[PDB]
Formats: C-alpha cells, structure tokens, sequence
C-alpha cells in the first residue's frame, strides 16, 4: 500500500498527472491543436498555482491567469514552430512555468492548457 | 370535436411550443381521435367562451402516427400557443402541457417524449447560473471531463469524518466530492456542521495541490427559506459550487436558487432524484429529455445524465443539454429541432458503477464536457481514497492524451488503461481489483 | 436475500414504512426483488460507523392477488435518515433512487406509514376542516 | 372525583408526557386522593365541558405508592395527552405541568422528580445547538476531559485585567476560561469591552500553544434584545462558545439563544444559577434531572452538573443528559425510561472547589464526556495561572493515561499523582498546597 | 517559581503534556484502542497546529485535519501492527508530525487523538 505524496506534486491541469511528456509526445499534443483547428498560445509565471488574496467570494481566485508568451499562434501549420517558442521562453525565462494553451474562434473561448516545462 | 382539435394541415409557428406525445388509446379509440383529446385536453361549451376567441388558445393536433414502439401506440404531435404560458415559469409550462391529459379515460397510457422550446419562451428564462464554458473559465480546467465522487456511507457519517474524506479524495486529483442526494441535514449531521468541514477539506486539498477544488453542497431543503439560508452560508464560506435536487424540491423553489447563484457566483450541480418514477416506463410518464430542457431552462450547470455501462438516447438528450442547436433526429430521441439561441449549456454528469476500466468508452462517448461521478470507483481503491482518486485522474488523463494523438479509444481503451498501469501503481492497483 | 431482507423484523414505532409494488425482472426470486427494493433506497469508510442503524429493510414480501409476477413489498426506514419538515427529503430518500433498478421490471410505492414522530415536524394544513368551516 | 383522576389500571401512551410526583398530602388526605387531585389540578363543572371531550384532555394518576423518603411520602405518576404541549416549547411543558399544582391546600409539599419525554414532544425541539460529537470534532479534542476555569476575583476585574487573566489560563494549558455567571455587562465592566480583550486572548493563547481555545462570554441580558446583540459581536469576533444561565435568563429567551447559535456555529454553555432555589429540598420543589432534561431540550451544549466532592443521582442525571437511551433506575433518580432519539447530547460541567488532587475521582466519576470547571483550583497556584492551568493539565492526562492503561483511578488515584509530580514541578507545587 | 515557557512546547491535545511516551506507553495506549473495540489510524502532516486562513467565522479553523497513513487498521488485533505503521511513516516523512487517532463504528466517530512522533 502506497501513500499519496503531500508535497513537491503539485500540478497544473490536464496532463499533469502524466509523466513528463518527451518533446515527441509533445509534439502530439501541439498537433492535436492544429488539427483541431485551434490556436495554440504559449503562457507562463514564476507562481505555478492558484491562491488567494484579493478576494474569497465564489468563483473568486488570483493566479489562474499567468503571463502571455508573445501572442496567440494564428494560421500556425508547424507543431515544431511552437516547441521553438516554448525553447526561446525557457531560455529567458529557465526559473518559470510554462504551459501551453489553445483557442478557438468557433467556440470563442480557451478550450486548452497543458503544462510544457517546469523550473528545476 | 376531431377536427376543432386534429388539424393535420396546421403549420407550426416559430412561436408555438409543440409537444411529442406517446399515445396509448383505449380499444375502440381512433388515432384521429385520441390526438385530438390529448390536444383539446391539454388546452382548451359555455356562454363565456364567446366573450373571446377559443381558436386562438386551443392547443392542436397537427400530426399522428403509428408507433413502431407497441401494441396500438402512436406519435401525437400537439402545438401549443405562445400566450398560455407564463414567462420564465417551467412550473406553468409544466402545469399547462402535463397536468391534466394524463388521466384522461380516452387514453390506456400517455408519455410526453419531447418539446419545441421557441426562442421566444426560451428567452424568458435566465437559464443556467454559468453554464460549460464560465465554468471551464471560473474554475480554470480545459481539455479533458471533470472528476467527482460521491461520499460513502450516504447516511451514519459525522460532519468532521464525512470533510475527512471530501479531502481525501480531493487531494488525490478529483475536482468535486459530493453529498449524496438524501443527505441534506439530519440528526447524524446538520448541514451547517458538513459545510464547515467540506470548506476546510475543499481548502487544504486545493491548497496541497494547487489545483482549484470543489465539492457539491447540497442546499435542497423542507423550504424556500433553509434552501437560500444554505447557499448564503456556502456564499459566505466562499466555495465554489453547491447542489440541488430539482425534482424532489421541485422547479419553482429551484428557479429561485438558480437565481441566487447567478447573483452569486455560485457553480450549481443538479441531482434527478426521483426521475426514473417518471422517466423509466416507455409507454406512460415524461422521458427524461423532457426534464432535462426543463432544467436547462430553469437554471442549472451540471445534471445528472445517467451512465454509458439506450446509448443512442442518451447522447441525444445531451447534445439538448450542452449545444446551442441541435437538429430533429428520433433515432436519438429528438423529435424536435430545438435552437437555444445562446442559453448556456449544462455540463451533463454521468454516474453509476463506473471504474477505472470505463475511462475510454466515457471519454469516447461524452468527449470533454462532461463530469464523471464515481463512487466505489474511487472511494473502493485497495490503498484508500487519495490513491482511488489518483487512479482515476491518471486513468482519464491517458484516456485524453491518447485520444489526441489520435488514437481509437473504443478500440485502444484496454490497452491504454494497461500502458498507463506501468508507471501508475496506484491505477496499476486499481485495475487488479475491477 | 441479504443484509436487507429481515422477515422477522419487528417495526419501531418511530420507523418511516413504505409499501412497494415490485415486478421482479425474469429470474428474479421475491426475496432478492424485496431486499434490492430496501437496499437500493436506502444503503472502507462505512467502518467509522454502523450501516445497520442506517439500511431500510424489506421486513415482508407478499404476492399481488389476481397479479402475475407483483409482489408487495415492506420497507422499515429508520426515522434518522429524514431531515425534520422536509416532504422533499422524505419523497429523495425513499424514491429518489430505486425505481431506475435494472434488477425490476416496474415499481409503485403504494403507501407510507408516517409515524406521528416524523409527522409532529410538520406544520401541516395552514388551518383544516374544522376551522375552515 | 377520585376515579376521573386517578386511574390505576390505565396503560401509558406512547405519546403521552409522564411526570413522577413525590406528593407529601395534608393530614387527613388519602393517597388516592392526593394523586387525583395532583393529577386533575395540573390538568383539567361548566357547560362548555359538553361541546369537548374532557377524558382526553385530562391528566391522570395511574399509579401512586408510599415512598421510602419520609414521614406520609408517596410517588405519583402523572399521565398527560401530547395534546395539551405546544411544539418546541420548554416554557409551555413547565406551565402545563407545574405552573398551578404545587400551591394546592391538600398538599403539604409537593416535588416532581422526573419527566418522560416522548419522541413524539422532543422531536419537535431543535435541542442542543451543537451536542458532545459536534463539539470534539470542531475544537478537535478526544480522549480526555475538558478542562477550564472561572475567572476570579467575580467582579471588581477591568475589561482588560480579566482578559489578562483569561490568556494566561489558555496558554497554560486549559480549554476554556469562563465568565463568572454574575458577569453580564457592568459600570466596572461592560460587556463590549470584555469580549474586545478575551478574544485578544482567546487567539494570543490559541497560536501559542497551537491548540485551539475558547472562552465562555456571557450573553445573558435584561432582555432578549440586549442577548443576541452580544451573541452577535461575538460572532464578528469568531469565537467559538457564548454562554447563558437559561434559569435566571428563562426558558423562552434560552431557546431563542439556542436558535442563534445553531444558526452561526457557536457553541453555548450553560449555566444554571439559581438551580438551588428549586431543586434543593427533597420534600418541595423540582429535582434538578428536570431542570437538566428541560435544558437539553431548550439548547445547550455544556450544562453544569454540580460537583462530586449524591453520587448515584449525579450519575444518572449525567446519563439522561449524554446518552441517547437511559433506563429506568430509580436507584439513581431515573423514574422512567428515556429515549432521545438520537438528539445530541449536552456535556455535564463539575465546578466547585475541585483542585489536583480530584482529578482521578472526577475523571473516573465522569469518563471523558465532561468538562472540569476550575477556580481556585487553577487560580490559587503559587506561580500564577499559566503554570495552574498546566498543573491541572498534567494531572488529568496522568490520570487519562492511566485508566487508558488499565489502573484503577479510584484505588490507585494518590499515586498516580505523586507519579506525576516527579517529572512536572508545577504539579508538584500544586499538591503541596492542597 | 517557574515560568511556564511560550515557546517550544506547542501541543497537540490529549497526552501532550506528558513527558515523550516510550515504547512500551505507546503501545499501551494502542492496547487501550484495541481492547475498547476503536480502529485505530495514523495521521501526519508538516504542519503541527491549527491555524485560521480562509475563514474565521465561529468553529471554523484549517489546520485540523492532517493527512492519512493509508487507511484505519480495520481488524487490527496486534499494537505492534500499528507501531509497524508508525515506523515506516517516520521514515517516509521524518520531518513530519504523526498521530495515532481511533474511530468507533459503534459512536460512528473519531474519539482519540494523541501525538506519536515530532521531527528533531
Ligand atoms: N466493495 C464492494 O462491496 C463493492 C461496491 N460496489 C461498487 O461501489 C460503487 C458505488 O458507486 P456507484 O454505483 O458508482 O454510484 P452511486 O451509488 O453514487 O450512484 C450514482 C447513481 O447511480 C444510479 N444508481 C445506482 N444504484 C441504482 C439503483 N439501485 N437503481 C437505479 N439507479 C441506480 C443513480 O443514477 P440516476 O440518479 O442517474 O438515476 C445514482 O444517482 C461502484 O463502483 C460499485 O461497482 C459494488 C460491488 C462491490
Ligand atoms: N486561597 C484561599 O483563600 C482559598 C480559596 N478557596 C478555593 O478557591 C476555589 C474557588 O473555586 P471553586 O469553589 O472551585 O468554584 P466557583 O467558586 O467558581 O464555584 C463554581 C460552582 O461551585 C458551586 N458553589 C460554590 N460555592 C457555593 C456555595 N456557597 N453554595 C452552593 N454551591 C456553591 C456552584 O455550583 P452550582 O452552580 O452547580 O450550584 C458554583 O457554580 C476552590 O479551589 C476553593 O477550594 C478556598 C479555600 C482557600
Ligand atoms: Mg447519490
Ligand atoms: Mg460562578
């Protein structure tokens, strides 16, 4: 019988319970996107979860939004193009999180968000 | 008279509510006939009648056939005007179109299997408190179903060991825990007290986890007045969402709540409690899409929608419940075109006997927008709840990640589930018990 | 039968009883039509207490007279399980679950015996026959 | 008439309220006689008798016996309708039962011993706000005692000094700190002022010691206005216990307190100050069991239950207070079988001139289910109130670990303590001066 | 005259204030929990006292619940099981504090609480 770890897992969403995903499972995911018809956009923050502070009201919670990495990727094709912004967002900023979200004009709103990379 | 009330060359108004009845007549008893009761008995000699004009506020049947259900049963199609109902009033439209042709001596047998909500009664209503996407927004959760589970025993548990396990099962990567339906307050646990510790519980899991929490308080209750007293209280606490039992506490007192909730910021989750009293029985009652509309009318962001283990039926009424347009399919239930005009949609939750092992075929089946209730499911793991809800939560994210890459989950399921048992013990441990 | 099917059991005089019309699915013996009626509208965390003092149970089963495969069926619902002045947790508690039972074909509650325990938490008629009239 | 009153062959009622008098007749007056007429005075010629049935609505004595007190003594059992009882109302029971008998001529002196109160009449009470359960599982303490102590001088104390006080009690390691039952609101010491400075030590103690702690603050007032305003600010100060003496207060606003707290969460101790003045004398009066079940069904969460330094009578009003079904055992003052059907039960209070060496007794006397109400018995240390409150903390956990052991509190109490005292020179100090 | 310390001696409720329990009194109260037919659970967390962050209204406190060692030792007959127990957390999380808590099935509650092990 295994005991569930109270501490250093914390998570941040859909996949987060995965093990780290390899640059080509990645890759999929980045895919699944595009396929979709999606936009794929790169966010990230020094705090990787939510609290709060200003507020306690229901449905009332700071650090849900993070910071955007440039803009949304519209009219993207190359999976590859956007792992190239997730390696220029690492490189400038190694000591943040950085999560990968998607967008969708039909929908009119975020439909995605995946962790991609965690500070050491 | 048939003809004062079957008028099969009616043209429906874009403004009428039109119904989808099942019709059982009495031997003796043509189709003809029977339509134009359930139409004229639903609806509309005394000398008062000519101080108005009867014609304009008779319901009537426009259409009748032969049902391919049974033994001399047939499809009656009945339009109703839209002034006979009262704006915003599930209750009256209720009262209305059920509350009398059910009895009728005409009739061996009468089930209401659909409605035409036109836009224009539609839009008297607020309609779900946030509905799908505020709550994907609110909550901050995207691409994959929501995971909840049921605390057990229903009945015997203390407030303090009942938050114990709310925490429990939330810290292991549930996003909801959830009072059963009869737990509403009780000499083995008021309400007040269960609020108290499930806050504290909703907290230090989310804390733990940083993954924002919930867990469905349910405020159904003997009156109007306990019912609100509760979600003041969950207001106060701050949590996120609260439960209600539509049915047992019926539409006028649930309208009210949803009100509350929109003016508060309050998720809330919708339990059937008491449908299958009216829903099972395919010759006499109101299938459950019906009751489904009626909720999203009245107000609610998530509802019970059964479990997947007729398929066909099912996913018919939840494309009622979440898309905004959904075109006539009998096949699937729908007997109507049915155009929402952006009311929001009600996240459907499915629940019942549900482990790990059916992962894939619910993802497959509900896609993302939905809640997958467990109960043993997780609360039934070898290794406790944490490890149940750990299980669960990895067995769905392997689910999605697969079905993304492309992958069939109704014919990968197994192997997807044993993949993701190696370097998960926690659902490896799952899967060696269901 | 099981947990749930006590044909001895004595009724308490604060218990709710209810009296099932069941149609048992084909293969489905009276008895475990019975108990499944008790359990399903009733009943490692059930260790932190006792699931006896809170399961219904299906206290007598009897045959429908003229009826082909319907049977009566008594449940003794322990008077806890109700939240005080409330119908609605009354008609949750008891039919809120059980008539969606694969294991039954149909199911009618035909009556409830209130104990004046249960009842004496109700305000009842805003005022009644007699001061009416 | 003796026989429209007194009917020995009558069967009790399920639903019937049964009371046990302990009548003392004026000479002259046959038993039979007495029990009627204490039946028919504390119940039921005018022609208005004819437009009702008078038989069910009149008490009547089925039985009555000598009783082995003293000198022309009898027990008569009193039977009256559910009827003549209005829901929920403690003050109505007492008016309908003891607001006319005992000034009866024929009577020399009259006592009522015992009540039973059918499920029927107690189902109708909200009772304890909280009960013993709920209140371990919010302050998160089990397996032993509770422990607190009054603060002295009574009055005299600035706002502030008492608050000192109460912190320094806290740290030291008791539960509670108390307002003396005299202490409402004064010239030398408001109640505003004094719930300001105990909350600043209520939570200076709290986060010192890591342990969660309380104070009773006083509500009682002139009026019931003047009671919930204070109720009210001790809930903006979100503390967790109020207290009442529901005697001098009285019944109607008791219960009206008890209302409040149950619907913001605070714990309510009670009081009962003037007790004496009823309850003492055995021949005329009412015993404090009444009292104590009459509390238990107004709303309390803690009653005070006098000290143990007759055993057997405090045992068994100890019972009909925590447990949920107490049996007939006149032996210990139970004059009928009591079931509660599962209302919370109230935590029994021990006060009054309790010190160190007590602390066996009272916890083998009592079990864990109480609360050991100190005075000077903490105050009195020689090195102050910290290390008092730390004396007594140390003794009663020598004593719980003990009995948790398997000793023998009541023969191996003296050394247990003195075992103690060897590793805690603050109990050691304590049990040179008593 | 001693002065009773503000620092160092935090508590943890029921027998906290007795000087550390040895093996042999531990196991003496795991006994006790035995014989009185109570299923007894361990309980751990980094964090010893309770506090108040998300609320303060009356009877709300965090900090009041820790985490569960896998799950009540339902049928246990052998204190020495539990102490097992008790070993094998302290070596996952020593520098976390461990309880040892009973329920009854009977009173359908937890009725003991007592501190088992603080970290150095
Ligand atoms: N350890 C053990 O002894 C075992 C325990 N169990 C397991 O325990 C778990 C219990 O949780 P689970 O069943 O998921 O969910 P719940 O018991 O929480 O039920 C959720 C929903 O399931 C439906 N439902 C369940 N029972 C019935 C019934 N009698 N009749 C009609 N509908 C019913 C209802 O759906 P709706 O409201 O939509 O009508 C209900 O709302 C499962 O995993 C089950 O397999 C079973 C076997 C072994
Ligand atoms: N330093 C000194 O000079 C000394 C001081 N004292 C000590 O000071 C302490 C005072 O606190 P303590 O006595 O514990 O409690 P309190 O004085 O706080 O009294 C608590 C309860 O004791 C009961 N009580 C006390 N006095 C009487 C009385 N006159 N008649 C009837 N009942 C009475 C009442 O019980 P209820 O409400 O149940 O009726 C009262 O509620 C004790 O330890 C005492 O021994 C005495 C000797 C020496
Ligand atoms: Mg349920
Ligand atoms: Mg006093």
């Amino acid at each position: 019988m295994q005991v569930w770890p109270i501490e250093g897992i914390k998570k941040f969403e859909t996949l987060s319970y995965l093990p780290p995903l390899t640059v080509e499972d990645l890759l999929k995911q980045i895919e699944y996107l595009l396929r979709s018809k999606w936009v794929p956009c790169l966010e990230f923050s020094k705090v990787g979860f939510v609290y709060r502070e200003n507020h306690r009201s229901p449905g009332y919670y700071d650090g849900r939004y993070w910071t955007m990495w440039k803009l949304p990727m519209f009219g993207c094709t190359d999976a590859t193009q956007v792992l190239k912004e997730l390696e220029e967002a690492k490189k400038a900023y190694p000591d943040a999180f950085v999560r990968i979200i998607g967008f969708d004009n039909v929908r009119q709103v975020q439909c995605i968000s995946f962790i991609a990379y965690k500070p050491p | 008279y048939k003809l004062t009330y079957y008028t099969p060359e009616y043209e429906t108004k874009d403004t009428d509510i039109l119904a989808a009845f099942r019709v059982t007549p009495q031997p003796g008893v043509p189709p003809e006939e029977a339509g134009a009761a359930v139409a004229a008995e639903s609806s509309t000699t005394v000398w008062t009648d000519g101080l108005t004009s009867l014609d304009r506020y008779k319901g009537r049947c426009y259409h009748i056939e032969p049902v391919v259900g049974e033994d001399n049963q047939y499809i009656a199609y009945v339009a109703y005007p839209l002034d006979l109902f009262e704006e915003g009033s599930v209750t009256n439209m209720f009262t209305s179109i059920v509350g009398n042709v059910f009895g009728f001596k005409a009739l061996r047998a009468l089930r209401l299997e659909d409605l035409r909500i036109p836009p224009t009664y539609s839009k008297t209503f607020q309609g779900p408190p946030h509905g799908i996407q505020v709550e994907r927004d609110k909550l901050n959760k995207y691409g994959r179903p929501l995971l909840g589970c049921t605390i057990k025993p229903k009945l015997g548990l203390s407030a303090k060991n009942y938050g114990r396990a709310c925490y429990e099962c939330l810290r292991g990567g549930l996003d909801f825990t959830k009072d059963d339906e009869n737990v509403n307050s009780q000499p083995f646990m008021r309400w007040r007290d269960r609020f108290v510790f499930c806050a504290e519980a909703i907290y230090k899991s989310q804390a733990e986890t940083g993954e924002i929490k919930g867990h469905y308080l349910n405020a159904t209750a003997g009156t109007c007045e306990e019912m609100i007293k509760r979600a003041v209280f969950a207001r106060e606490l701050g949590v996120p969402i609260v439960m209600h039992d539509y049915l047992t506490g019926g539409f006028t007192a649930n309208t009210s709540l949803a009100h509350y909730c929109r003016d508060n910021g309050l998720l809330l989750h919708i339990h059937r409690a008491m449908h299958a009293v009216i829903d099972r029985q395919k010759n006499h009652g109101m299938h459950f899409r019906v009751l489904a509309k009626a909720l999203r009318m009245s107000g609610g962001d998530h509802i019970h929608a059964g479990t997947v283990v007729e398929r066909e039926m099912t996913l018919g009424f939840v494309d009622l419940l979440r898309d905004d347009f959904i075109e006539k399919d009998r096949a699937r239930g729908i007997f109507f075109t049915q155009d929402w005009v952006s009311m929001p949609g009600v996240i459907p939750v499915a629940s019942g006997g549900i482990h790990v092992w059916h992962m894939p075929a619910l993802t497959e089946i509900f896609g993302d927008d939905s809640v997958l209730q467990f109960g043993g499911g997780t609360l039934g793991h070898p290794w406790g709840n944490a490890p149940g809800a750990a299980a669960n939560r990895v067995a769905l994210e392997a689910c999605v990640q697969a079905r993304n890459e492309g992958r069939d989950l109704a014919r990968e399921g197994n192997e997807i589930i044993r993949s993701a048992c190696k370097w998960s013990p926690e659902l490896a441990a799952a899967c060696e018990i269901w």
